[PDB]
DNA sequence: ATCGGATGTATATATCTGACACGTGCCTGGAGACTAGGGAGTAATCCCCTTGGCGGTTAAAACGCGGGGGACAGCGCGTACGTGCGTTTAAGCGGTGCTAGAGCTGTCTACGACCAATTGAGCGGCCTCGGCACCGGGATTCTCGA
DNA sequence: TCGAGAATCCCGGTGCCGAGGCCGCTCAATTGGTCGTAGACAGCTCTAGCACCGCTTAAACGCACGTACGCGCTGTCCCCCGCGTTTTAACCGCCAAGGGGATTACTCCCTAGTCTCCAGGCACGTGTCAGATATATACATCCGAT
């Protein structure tokens, strides 16, 4: 009997099996269900996919077709929830979206 | 020394939302980092959740449950539909 | 070997930079040592707990995950470095 | 008669330039000689991997600036357009550093 | 300089607009009682024609002052003008537009069209998988608004139930259903409008990017795909349905495109196309093909293989100088006046035979043909309307 | 059988509590339009604590929030508190 | 007749003096239930639990008023206003 | 045979077998070594006295006998590392430090 | 169902620090989250630590560095002398 | 209406100074070249003295114009001035204070004294187990500085590492050594000054509060414990060590008293005493005593058990109108002018005998006392202070 | 700056209640004592990367000199918030009664841990090339004294 | 408002190296069993959450009033920006040592697991004393008058 990864019984990019052992030996319960590391592999490749969609727009935006860290910034940054989700992470070159207060403007 | 990561499925990815579409390396270390990040937070409240209830089993339920606690908004939601959506499929084959 | 004075690194025109970059638009005289000092305190702050992981580790050299594992026990979490 | 820009308007231009490029704004080299120096109230004789200390200078900066931001908002708070130290240490008491 | 492109002049050649086909919704134009046409019949109400516009349900004329009459299924705001009256959908009635009007496009449930001043309004709405999207995230517009405020344009194409902009700037911009890929600006995730952000991608204007690629100068629209010619290097480049190649090219292992890719397409003078094929016209004024062969829609007879290569039809002897297409129908207009037809006839569009499928081109002369010069020929869902030159 | 619907009681945070806030705040000087926007402040502050809160009982399968409901929603979101339980 | 804020610092003084919950506790409880009503409907609370939120929203509110405080001194004026709370929100991270 | 507690093997009040069995049972390691559980007794019971110490006085202060939890909020928030260690911690009952900004006062 | 808690120990060192004091109940329950909280805090730690440097045990080591961390100052430096002596005593007895 | 205490007044009787035993750091104030005196000895250079104090190795004096001579060992500033030239430290010499003095007290290393206007001032320092304390958390204070300042005074009592004030609102401040409880205000853990806080809470004067208890009236002090009278009730309060019974009362299985206990002492005139001894003066103008018997400190004779309860001196018959106390010996000044002494004599303290311990109370007839009116007595760790009556009275 | 009237607030005392402290019976969680496996201590290795010198290029720091514009004090106007008093609202408290549902218990089923033999996914190492940085020069845009 | 000047955007060509695809090669995930108990479940106990009646009165509300405060506007000046020039020393490329990070190979000893045993710590009763409460009063502070 040939061997198919738990991943794609469930139609997923992220590794089932990987993330049910972390589990096992990542000191979290005495057991894991067998459920448990689908559903958590299943919500990875999500946020995953998430960010890369709105970086690939970012990097396209700017006339490049290889995502850098600035354009995962842009994305996170200029999305409400994913900028509430990462509101204390800091991203290594990262840099910061363009923001001068009014009163400074020119009168 | 055999180093794991999460770069090759980050990349698998990456290849079904811009399939034209590549990734530098620092790039792909913030998208390791994250996917590790994420990953504790949601594995730890679930394994809290789990400790309150007097439980000694990490189910698909304290994952949800860890999910909605911890992503704002739609992005809970989707999770949910995807989490649920993967787990269904998988107890079909 | 011994290093001193070596905040004075931290030069008018590299503040004023960091300032730029926050998008402010006038700088007070003060604020360059303000800033060296609140630099320096926060450097204190995280430095000595990346050395309190390197001593546990029983190594001799500051690891970049020293200074990760530092960055998030302080909620200033730190990606792409490890 | 010579050429020169009023106050404010290369400030601005700086502004701008910063905001969109995304490199250090320190020196390296300075910096990497502090966090040395700090570091032996600490531990005698520390040595650094390259990148621990480059993820110092990113976490300094990053921090720097965002405090800048807040910096700001106190100015402007205080119907001024120019930053002081206490307008800084405002900042910092909200945040809990103080 | 810097590229910029010119506001299209409208057409001037003078005609009578002619319809054929199902009218069961008013699609004829010829009041509510004719529901069906064999031949080609007049249309009446309508001061000098010079362009028009076949949508799936409804149709759109341009005319020498630059007004736009309409008529068909108004069900979704197709028509962009009050429908209250009984039969006001089935008979042509003028549009109210800020100015005058240049181009002209029809979808299934929404309509177009690019003002003197480089505005393009648009109204109705697009319909995917999961019914009535809107024209905006808004929902309907019964009435004609302005799509790209701000931004001057030069050209439209509509499919199906995706719009297609042209700045004059060169830049593209697309808006409506993506599941097929005509957008050609989405990840497959995101094409349903099921995302976090749901229809609201689908339903603003967006530019359709290519990256390190020139301003584009042209564009062409079938049911579900959208073509565009970039400057320069004249390369077309293809996005949308192409599970019978539609797209004159090869998409390997996928049923269509999702991101444009580069066809072999050279010396374009138009693009056509129903659902399952395309017909395009060269400079040269020759006649090429690709699609399902289903129902002689292709033009070259016996054909039992899908044509993937642009296949020149041959029966076709004279200079063509306009192409059309309804669903899976085809037609072309040559340089003398003559018009020409093939494919399904089941709903008497042909114009010529009795509702049986033409596997290659056929003459079509009847009371409202024979003699006469023809100029346009675009078919809908269930019908056909044409122009032909007036005295 | 009665389905009792409450309205309205954000304005049972009357301006002479919120005074009293306020004044264990160390405020001297109080704005008029203070008062109305501290209500929307607690508010915001009350449905994310609720909406946790609630989260963890409906995990529990039970329909009452208990108090260390309350107490691990506030823990959660950097807020501990003590005296509860915990 | 005492002079305006001479009562008003008699209050800071009393306040900051005790520890008693200065809302009004039935009042409260109202708002937390029909806060609740849009997660679950029919929800039951525990006294403890209700209480709980009271100290925790008291807690933060005083802490807020503190930080606010502090933005209209710092704008050179005695009198909090909106904002004055939301300069300290947004440097809090709460907004 | 006779039977000793660990805890008065180190001196301690706190169960140092109490503490072992939540390490054990608390989902922190694979295994928990004998020295462990010993040193984190020592260090709880070491910050309850501190904390206690500086409550008992506040009690002594305004002429209580049982400390409540006002005495435990003065005790911490007026010990600069007590406060620090409990800055994000909430004491029920507890109120605030007098503190009235030195501009308000009259003159 | 008998729920344990550090209230006897609690009250054993409040009988050390002041013999004549007494304590309600409510501050009482407040000392008793407090332990359970600075408990939580040094295991995690130290649960972190034995995790970053691959080892399954957790030692007095990982304790005391967990307290240098989390515990501020002088703080600090007297936990970790208590900690000392009490396994050093416990080694001997 | 509120519970105040008037300022003492200072003692008016005229007198003359006597020393006796051990002056090698110049404790006898007897120049350089007088090293013992078996026999109580005169003091010139004091004009018009009105009361004494002895300390561990030094001494104070007060005249009737409020003025403070010192002398004695200086190597930590008990004396509070210039010890500077050569042999000035063993003589009798002014010191500079911002007025007159009411009371003076001394300990091991340190002086205080309460000025006419309600202001303490203490110089010199404490001293614990880990050696030197400081006066203050500064250190040493080798000029006499305001200890309570701000805060009216009443009167002070010395231990002999420990300071008591009293308040004219009747509060109780203790500051010093801790480590046997003769603050009365601090927990075992404490008391060593090895907390967070370091000695920021021994070397502060701080309130010595006893829950629930009206104001206090009076202090006292002997060398490792702390007295005091609580008004109203006229309950007497000790703390400090209490390993032989210094504190009359009992601590339950304890060596020591780190807060104050309610004692069974009634009629207390004055409180005195030594190491492991102390001598209680009650009103009827009697003599009793408690702690270790060894050496007869007890003054009770072939005692061999530890004295818990407050014993009567027998062979004292006379009225007594003092007591004083030595680490080892005691003092007994009667109503008529006489003096008695007991205890360890191997310092020559005792002012009779060749060295030999009194078991029992020994009058004191020699040259300097042969027909003289006695006042005061106290004694130090290796010598003897006392005060006889002047034939001036001015 | 001095003083009395008027209000608040701290303080002494006497009584009463209820929660704290201590007692006890019981049980179940921790201490003993023992064996067996495998985490970790320890020694010794390989070689990575940290550190530090020379020396050239030049980016960037430092310095100084106008002077424009913003910080700051002053001050004059009027709105708005505090203070206090009298009216009004519902909170607070207690008392009664119901039943939802928290909590518990004994089942017994279903699931997850575990082990061993197998093997394909995923890692490290190695080119190879095309994305992008780098540059130079011309198109366009934004600022500023008339 | 105008054109002069300086900055930024942009277009195309050239060269460099990092990203992406391949290829053995382990070793971690898979399959397919078995065993044991966590937890699903149903019944049952009874806490406590809820809700109304009705009295008392604390507190909310409403209104009038006066001042002290926010705020706007003017004047003063020093201080921070802008720009040009000199100066420092960062930056980089090269060379080279060797500290110590990372590794391996062995074997000890420390920790989990157990079963028995019994006393530490729990629930729960029970009584008294700390403190809540009330009141009369002295004391501290504010404020107007002079």
């Amino acid at each position: 009997a040939k061997a198919k990864t738990r991943s794609s019984r469930a139609g997923l990019q992220f590794p089932v099996g990987r993330v049910h052992r972390l589990l096992r030996k990542g000191n979290y319960a005495e057991r894991v269900g067998a459920g448990a590391p689908v559903y958590l592999a299943a919500v990875l490749e999500y946020l995953t996919a998430e960010i890369l969609e709105l970086a690939g727009n970012a990097a396209r935006d700017n006339k490049k077709t290889r995502i850098i860290p600035r354009h995962l910034q842009l994305a996170v940054r200029n999305d409400e929830e994913l900028n509430k989700l990462l509101g204390r992470v800091t991203i290594a070159q990262g840099g910061v979206l363009p923001n001068i207060q009014s009163v400074l403007l020119p009168k | 020394t055999r180093k794991e990561s999460y770069a090759i499925y980050v990349y698998k990815v990456l290849k079904q939302v811009h399939p034209d579409t590549g990734i530098s390396s620092k790039a792909m270390s913030i998208m390791n980092s994250f996917v590790n990040d994420v990953f504790e937070r949601i594995a730890g409240e679930a394994s809290r959740l789990a400790h309150y209830n007097k439980r000694s089993t990490i189910t698909s339920r304290e994952i949800q449950t860890a999910v909605r606690l911890l992503l704002p908004g739609e992005l809970a939601k989707h999770a949910v539909s995807e989490g649920t959506k993967a787990v269904t499929k998988y107890t079909s084959a | 070997k011994v290093l001193r004075d070596n905040i004075q690194g931290i030069t008018k025109p590299a503040i004023r930079r960091l300032a730029r970059r926050g998008g402010v638009k006038r700088i007070s005289g003060l604020i360059y040592e303000e800033t060296r000092g609140v630099l320096k305190v926060f450097l204190e702050n995280v430095i000595r707990d990346a050395v309190t992981y390197t001593e546990h580790a029983k190594r001799k050299t500051v690891t970049a995950m020293d200074v990760v594992y530092a960055l998030k026990r302080q909620g200033r979490t730190l990606y792409g470095f490890g | 008669k010579p050429h020169r820009y009023r106050p404010g308007t290369v400030a601005l231009r700086e502004i701008r330039r910063y905001q969109k490029s995304t490199e250090l704004l320190i020196r390296k080299l300075p910096f990497q000689r502090l966090v040395r120096e700090i570091a032996q109230d600490f531990k005698t004789d520390l040595r650094f991997q390259s990148s621990a200390v480059m993820a110092l200078q990113e976490a300094s900066e990053a921090y720097l600036v965002a405090l800048f931001e807040d910096t700001n908002l106190c100015a402007i708070h205080a119907k001024r357009v120019t930053i002081m130290p206490k307008d800084i240490q405002l900042a910092r008491r909200i945040r809990g550093e103080r | 300089i810097a590229f910029h492109l010119e506001l299209p002049k409208r057409r001037t050649v003078l005609g009578n607009v002619l319809v054929c086909g199902n009218g069961d919704v008013g699609q004829l134009g010829l009041g509510e009682d004719i529901l069906e046409r064999k031949r080609l019949s007049p249309v009446a109400g309508i001061p000098d024609a010079v362009d028009i516009s076949a949508g799936g349900m409804h149709n759109l004329v341009l005319t020498k002052s630059g007004d736009i009459y309409s008529f068909g299924c108004n069900d979704e705001g197709a028509l962009g003008r009050d429908t209250s009256e009984d039969g006001s959908e089935s008979k042509p009635d003028l549009i109210d537009l800020p100015g005058k009007a240049l181009c002209i496009s029809a979808g299934d449930s929404h309509s177009a069209c690019l003002l003197e001043d480089g505005r393009v309004f648009a109204w109705g709405s697009f319909r995917d998988s999961h019914g009535n999207m809107g024209l905006t995230i808004d929902g309907n517009k019964r009435t004609p608004i302005d799509l790209m405020e701000g931004t001057v344009c030069c050209s439209i194409a509509s499919g199906a139930d995706h719009l297609v902009i042209l700045t004059t700037a060169g830049k593209v911009f697309t808006v409506g259903c993506a599941e097929q890929g005509q957008l050609g600006r989405l990840s497959e995730r995101s094409i349903s409008g099921e995302g976090r952000r749901g229809k609201r991608d689908l339903l603003r204007p967006t530019q359709l990017i290519i990256t390190r690629a020139k301003p584009f100068e042209a564009i062409w629209a079938t049911n579900y795909c959208t073509f565009m010619r970039e400057s320069q290097t004249q390369v077309i480049w293809a996005t949308g349905l192409n599970n019978f190649k539609q797209l004159a090219h090869e998409t390997k292992g996928k049923e269509f495109a999702l991101t444009p890719i580069k066809t072999e397409l050279k010396d374009i003078r138009h693009i056509a196309g129903g659902q399952h094929h395309t017909v395009i016209l060269t400079t040269d004024l020759k006649c090429s093909v690709v699609g399902r062969p289903e129902y002689g829609r292709l033009g070259l007879g016996d054909v039992k293989d899908v044509v993937e290569k642009p296949t020149i039809v041959k029966k076709l002897t004279e200079k063509i100088v306009s192409v059309g297409c309804g669903e899976v129908c085809s037609y072309a207009v040559t340089i003398d006046g003559k018009l020409y037809s093939w494919g399904s006839g089941v709903n008497n569009q042909l114009g010529v035979g009795d509702g049986d499928d033409e596997l290659e081109p056929i003459v079509v002369v009847s009371k409202n043909t024979q003699g006469k010069h023809m100029l346009l020929a675009s078919g809908g869902g269930q019908h056909a309307i044409f122009l032909v030159k007036a005295d």
